[PDB]
RNA sequence: AGUUGCUUUGACUACAAAACCAUGCCUCUCUCUUGGAGCGAAUUGGAUGAUCGGGCCGAGGGCAGCGUAGCGCCUCUUCCCCUCACUCUCCUUUCCCUAAUAUGACUUGAGUCAUCAAAGCCUUUCUGACUCAAAAAUUUUUUAAAAAAAAAAGUCGCGUAUU
């Protein structure tokens, strides 16, 4: 299967001591809202569908045990909100991109979530880490280079419909001393960047 | 302090017991027998207790409806030493008038002292008249204290207009209100309670917007949420809706103390009007009041959802219950049990039936009847045949004898009637005789014609005048002295 | 005859709230002991956007010393931390307010009022729970028969793909 669906709770109450209750029994607490409430225009701040929501535990464990932790904010998701726990009703849907988690550094249990919704059409900025692929097949690895890893996120601004969840670059052809720039990585042609790339590569042997 | 000198907390360990009286009782649980045993312990033991520690472990045991374990600590721990006053007496008359009945109490009142027997004994009295319903011992007390200059509170006033909501008498409550009020006698909020409530028993909807008015004029009550529950009760068993939803928004902002049954109020008054967002709308709220819900509420909220018809929603707080349950509450799972044999669902109910008694719940009446109601449904008479005896075996579990209905006992003998099954309907009539020494009201008076398959019995009358003395009808009896 | 028992022991706290409509199967199936959802504040947060300032990495030509690879000097802005606005959704420390903390608000000034067989033992007898004795039930093994056994759930960890 393609993407993940992930169920939700309404909430009404917030605070602290809330928060806290709600974790003890295993619920994470979280918000969904738009772009435009972000904005620093009052202006530009519209119809904004700011809601609050609670998560369940095991869910987002299982998602993260299955998709990995520094790629979170890059992949999207279908939030599905109900009004109880397994309900057969619904109140909403879509599809929304995180940006967010909070999480301690002692056990790393999730604190909050922050979502944006991501409908069709919306242009979002996204910084997204990238993935280097053909370690073990690079020959100025094997004849006695090193990849030296110089920039880890790009940043990316285009539709909600196809960001890729991760950026891929093909180093098996290079030989020692080698490098490619930022234009030669593979993406959508109409995506754009908004990124100081210049006279820099993503990788260099 | 020098307000309360005879601390619970710096008192000697060597006289006195180690933690509280009404913290030691209810160590093992709140069973009857845990609290029996851990009063036995106690009354064997040398360590002591104080006046006010016994007089609240006597309300906390009487609030939880332990009334004999109560009545016994009273009695030892007078003959102990520890003198009653007047208001220990009250309750004490109370206490005896619930667990060995009136007929003690009164014996009790007797034997009380002259200088005692003063408006506490006589409330108390009045209470315990007016709860066992006895209409004309309750009004020779009024008369006697009436004539005896005896000051008649505003409780002894709410016990009689209960006493006439309960026996039938409704229409005497707006005279005694008016005589209460004339008496110069300030009322409470349970006044308003029971005038609301027998004005909506008189058929008069339109009579509760004129008290409410009232008590808003009169500024001496407060409100609270009993008076909001009443009026949501009577808004929803009249039809309306927005005044209704009106009462028990108020009620939720008169809840400051998170009252479980004001929550379980909640939950059945939203879910008998029909509004799922808001019934979970409070439920969040429960679970945020109690992170270890009791079965009550699971008991209430699962059969709110299967009455609103969200069944996986009813089938997940199942799972809940099940990874957070402590005691294997069996109307949990017989609450879904009707429902899956409602919706005919048949192999989980059956599945639940199995692994219901090796978790821990033994199978109660009602389970037996929710599927013999199924079998009735579907036609199949011998497996009806199966659960009625179980659950005449099991019967009730407050110690009654479970019957069956009048409807479901005259559908299945009219199914009876079809196939000439007269060995089933022998089988239901010895079934219904050890249940009930009557025996009729239409179970076999228009019922011999199933016995118009082959031949009939001997008797020819005279077994239909054994069980005391039925009558038939008259279109009845026409095939049955043509067969002699 | 001598010892040990028979030899009294307690309370004093001022308190009628025990009268409830909903769903109802014994509806608190067992609640002893939980800080707040205040539209309440101060430092901190930040789901947000730039300016100013400072500070790495790095990018070239080079002045520079080799057959690839250099040591100081020289043109640069990404990136981080501040700063000014927006700002209440997660987090830390406090303060106010509420709830809770067992009721209510001189005469033991050397007393008044109760108790005065407690603790054991032996016969019955009503009602509950447990061990079971053993049989009928289902799985495996052995040769339709004979031996031993679980059934129902939660939790952690591993490797692997079906909307």
């Amino acid at each position: 299967h393609q993407y993940q669906t992930i169920q939700a709770i309404p909430r009404e109450a917030t605070g602290r001591g809330v928060s806290a209750r709600d974790r003890t029994i295993g619920r994470i607490p979280a918000v969904v809202f738009p772009q435009s409430l972000l904005d620093t225009d009052a202006s530009k701040r519209g119809v904004s569908r700011k809601q609050l929501l609670t998560a369940d535990k095991k869910q987002i464990k299982s998602i993260i045990d299955s998709v990995g932790l520094p790629f979170f904010c890059s992949t999207t998701f279908q939030l599905q909100i109900r009004a109880g726990q397994g309900s057969s009703t619904l109140v909403e849907s879509g599809r929304v991109l995180p940006l967010k988690v909070h999480r301690d550094e002692e056990t790393g249990k999730i604190l909050n979530l922050v979502f944006v919704w991501a409908d069709d059409g919306e242009k979002l900025k996204v910084d997204v880490p990238v993935v280097f692929k053909g370690l073990d097949h690079c020959p100025g690895l094997q004849k006695g280079g090193n990849l030296r890893t110089i920039r880890s996120t790009l940043k990316l601004l285009g539709p909600a419909e196809h960001i890729p969840s991760k950026i891929e670059v093909d180093v098996s052809n290079l030989d020692i001393e080698d490098k490619v720039l930022l234009q030669d990585v593979v993406f959508h042609p109409s995506l754009k960047l908004l990124s100081k790339n210049e006279t820099m590569p993503v990788c260099k042997i | 302090h020098l307000s309360r000198p005879r601390d619970i907390v710096k008192r000697s360990t060597k006289k006195y017991l180690d933690e509280p009286l009404y913290h030691r009782l209810f160590k093992d649980g709140g069973s009857e027998v845990s609290v029996r045993q851990q009063l036995n312990q106690f009354l064997k033991g040398t360590k002591h207790v104080f006046k006010w520690e016994v007089g609240d472990t006597i309300k906390k045991l009487r609030s939880r409806g332990l009334y004999y374990p109560a009545l016994k600590l009273s009695e030892v721990m007078e003959h102990r030493g520890m003198n009653k006053t007047v208001s220990d007496q009250a309750i004490h008359l109370d206490l005896v008038a619930k667990a060995r009945g009136i007929a003690a109490g009164e014996s009790y009142f007797v034997d009380l002292p002259e200088t005692s027997k003063t408006e506490l004994t006589y409330a108390s009295l009045l209470n315990c008249y007016c709860k066992e319903l006895m209409t004309e011992k309750a009004e020779g007390l009024l008369n006697k204290m009436k004539e005896l200059n005896i000051t008649v509170s505003s409780m002894s006033y709410n016990s009689l207009m209960t006493l006439y909501t309960k026996t039938g008498q409704a229409e005497r409550v707006p005279g005694m209100i008016q005589e209460m009020k004339a008496e110069d006698v300030m009322p409470d909020s349970y006044t308003y309670n029971v005038w609301m409530r027998a004005l909506a028993a008189t058929e008069d909807v339109s009579g509760v917007e004129r008290v409410i008015e009232e008590m808003n004029r009169d500024g001496r009550v407060a409100p609270d949420w009993t008076t909001y529950s009443n009026m949501a009760s009577i808004y929803v068993d009249a039809g309306l809706s927005e005044k209704a939803e009106k009462a028990l928004q108020e009620l939720e902002m008169k809840n400051t103390d998170r009252d479980f049954k004001a929550y379980q109020f909640l939950i059945t008054l939203y879910g008998r009007l029909g509004k799922l967002n808001e019934v979970y709308r409070i439920w969040r709220s429960l679970r945020l009041a109690m992170p270890k819900t009791s079965n009550v509420a699971y008991l209430n909220m699962i059969q709110v959802l299967v009455n609103l018809k969200d069944l996986p929603g009813a089938e997940t707080l199942f799972k809940e219950w099940q990874a957070n349950c402590s005691t294997y509450d069996i109307r949990v799972v017989n609450v879904m049990i009707g429902a899956y044999t409602r919706e005919g669902l048949v192999e989980k109910a059956n599945e639940l039936k199995e692994k219901s008694p090796r978790r821990g719940g033994k199978l109660n009446a009602k389970t037996w009847e929710l599927f013999m109601d199924y079998y009735v449904k579907r036609g199949e008479t011998a497996q009806a045949l199966e659960c009625i005896t179980k659950a005449v075996s099991i019967g009730k579990g407050d110690g009654g004898k479970w019957l069956p209905s009048e409807d479901t006992v005259r559908a299945l003998m009219s199914q009876f009637e079809e196939k000439k099954d007269v060995n089933g309907a022998e089988s239901l009539l010895e079934i219904l005789k050890k249940g009930t020494d009557d025996v009729g009201a239409e179970t076999f008076e228009s019922l011999i014609r199933t016995y118009a398959a082959a031949g009939k019995s001997h008797p020819a009358m005279r077994q239909r005048l054994k069980m005391e003395k039925v009558k038939v009808d008259k279109a009845t009896e026409k095939l049955l002295d043509e067969l002699c």
